[PDB]
């Protein structure tokens, strides 16, 4: 999946 | 000629099976895991459907993991090899013209009728007729037909397609009888269309009930035919995996934070520094792993993608711009707690990166495509703009403006406008949830001091689902991962004829003859030395296109979870086995 701040 | 046929127990596009024929089990499984115990996940957004192919609706990811089976098992310990599952072998010709799978006598759908060749076929014709990703990843593949009591054939359009055997053990296998038979309101069913009839499966688990959109309960069927199969020893162990829904992450983590549900991955560097300060955190009821398992011969592009498809981002002047106005070392340091790696390869943390100057092999390949590649391939290694300092912020936002008014537009007022027509140079980027605001917000900041208007609209899983389908954005914050054998999936991610076809991967609508047959070359790339060389190749002119913003990325997952739940000793090489492999330390006590 996508990684975020 | 045709010789003598060979049967394989499994099959591998890299390297040979790890095990051999009859082998009993994968290695690091608990063979003796107890059946029992509850398994509570949750699953962002919701569902409206449990039709597993049709690329319509919202499906919860578990029908088709738990309730529906694939012709091969792909082992988590090894990098591409599968090993029989609902097919007992598979058979092939030297020129991989065709392929046969043998289906196990031993096969039941959950109705006690036998999985057979007519379901396989039936399966096959159903995912390319109605999900564009098998329809584009079996484009190769012409038919599928009966060919024996247990067998089936599948015939190819061109010789030497390497991948074509292992990938066709990829794909559910749904009862035939079933989607062509009648419901309790005597309406015959119809498999084109979306359901909230529980869908019956041959695989491990049941749907036992379910709250429309907001929760499913899987049950383990104790007449699951597979149960002792090898690839299933040690595996498929809760009695019940129960899934809720939440269009809200900070109430799906206040339900984990409860106890309501058990493991929780968690995608934010931020929030996995600051949110574990619960008493459950503190005595061992919660574990936190940073696993890089399930990310080992995995490459990844996690990218601000913009679509190509509107004229504002037709420009590759304009989109480079955009990169140099993105600050990563300012977003790495002040919001994501130093976590990431800027990522500068669509393989990125694989050996098919490209890097440096072409030579060998790869520089050959790109020399016979030499006047339809941008030039850079040959004089520039692709890199991002670095932000050391304020003084380089300011001097990285100098060369984006100066490739704008390369592209034709200006500062006039401080607002980035169109030279000729006034216009101002606009754009909305498109989010799925509002927890990816605080990683876009410091871009959209940073672009409003070159005078863009970007704007953030976030909607919901739902929406952004339809719409992504749609290509009706300007941009998303997106994502390919890759494996290490690259092939007929290449289309779906940059392929000319993915741009006009609802449903795609081709996120930014990619469209160049260099590029189609560079992804041709790697569908039949003859060995492994040739696979590696072109693609390679297809990511030094992907880059040099400059179609996206790379972002960032780390190499490790990070999961919590109640201390209840066990798993294996050690974690398959290259995976979690999540949550097959686990199973209930409250039924293993008695
Ligand atoms: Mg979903
Ligand atoms: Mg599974």
């Amino acid at each position: 999946g996508s990684d975020v701040a | 000629m045709e010789e003598q046929p060979v049967w394989h127990h499994a099959t591998s596009s890299i390297g040979e099976p790890k095990y051999k024929d009859g082998f009993a089990r994968f290695d690091y499984v608990n063979p003796d895991a107890p059946k029992g115990g509850e398994l509570r996940l949750s699953e962002s957004g919701t569902f409206d459907s449990f039709n597993p192919i049709l690329a319509k609706g919202e499906v919860a990811t578990g029908v088709s993991s738990l309730v529906f089976e694939t012709l091969l098992k792909s082992a988590e310990d090894e990098i591409t090899t599968s090993y029989g599952l609902l097919a007992e072998g598979i058979s092939y010709p030297d020129d991989i013209s065709s392929a046969t799978f043998r289906l196990r006598a031993e096969a039941k759908w959950a109705d006690g009728k036998p999985v057979t060749p007519e379901d396989v076929v039936f399966s096959f014709d159903m995912v390319k007729e109605h999900n564009p990703l098998f329809s584009n990843y079996y484009r190769h593949v012409i038919s599928a037909e009966k060919t024996g009591e247990r067998d089936v054939t599948f015939r190819f359009d061109e010789k030497n397609n390497h991948e074509l055997p292992n990938i066709l053990g990829q794909f559910p296998i749904l009862p035939k009888h079933w989607w062509e038979g009648q419901d309790a309101k005597g309406s015959k069913r119809d498999i084109s269309r979306t359901t909230l009839e529980p869908v019956m499966g041959s695989g491990p688990y049941k749907i036992a009930s379910f709250q429309a959109g907001g929760s499913i309960r899987f049950e383990l069927r104790d007449d699951y035919w597979g149960k002792d199969l090898n690839v299933n020893v040690g595996r498929y162990n809760f009695r019940t995996i129960n899934y809720a829904f939440f269009s809200d992450r900070s109430v799906q983590f206040e339900a984990f934070r409860a106890g309501n549900v058990d493991f929780y991955q968690d995608n934010s560097a931020s929030h996995w520094a600051t949110a574990y300060d619960f008493p459950a955190m503190k005595d061992g009821r919660v574990i936190r792993e940073e696993i890089e398992n399930p990310l080992r011969a995995t490459g990844i592009m996690q990218a601000f993608v913009p679509n190509m498809r509107r004229e504002k981002f037709k420009d590759q002047r304009v989109r480079q711009a955009l990169n140099y106005a993105f600050d990563f070392e300012d977003l790495n340091r002040s919001l994501a707690h130093n976590a990431f790696q800027r990522v500068d390869s669509y393989f990125w943390g694989t050996e098919l990166a490209s890097s440096g100057l072409p030579e060998g092999r790869e520089k050959e390949i790109l020399e016979e495509l030499k006047d339809k590649v941008p030039a850079a391939v040959f004089t520039t290694p692709y890199k991002n703009p670095v932000n050391g300092d304020p003084q380089k912020v300011r001097d990285n936002l100098r060369k984006a403006l100066a490739l704008f008014k390369e592209a034709g537009y200006e500062l006039k007022g401080s607002r980035l406008v169109n030279a000729k027509t006034g216009e101002p140079f606009s754009f909305e980027i498109l989010l799925s949830n509002p927890t990816f605001e605080r990683t876009v917000t410091p871009f959209v900041n940073s672009v409003r001091k070159i005078g863009i208007d970007a704007r953030i609209r976030t909607v919901d899983d739902s929406q952004y689902t339809n719409r992504v389908r749609s290509y009706d954005y300007d941009m998303i914050y997106g994502i390919w991962a890759q494996t290490l054998v690259p092939g007929n999936e290449q289309s779906d991610y940059w392929g000319s004829a993915s741009v006009n076809q609802p449903g795609s991967r081709n996120y930014a609508g990619i469209a160049d003859p260099a590029i189609d047959e560079l992804i041709r070359r790697i569908v039949f790339a003859p060995n492994r030395e040739e696979l590696v060389a072109t693609t390679r190749a297809l990511d030094r002119v992907l880059l040099a296109h400059h179609y996206v913003v790379p972002l960032f990325y780390s190499k490790a997952l990070r999961v919590a979870y109640w201390n209840h739940l066990a798993r294996p000793k050690e974690l398959p090489y290259y995976g979690m086995d999540f949550p097959d492999a686990w199973w209930s330390k409250n039924t293993a006590a008695k």
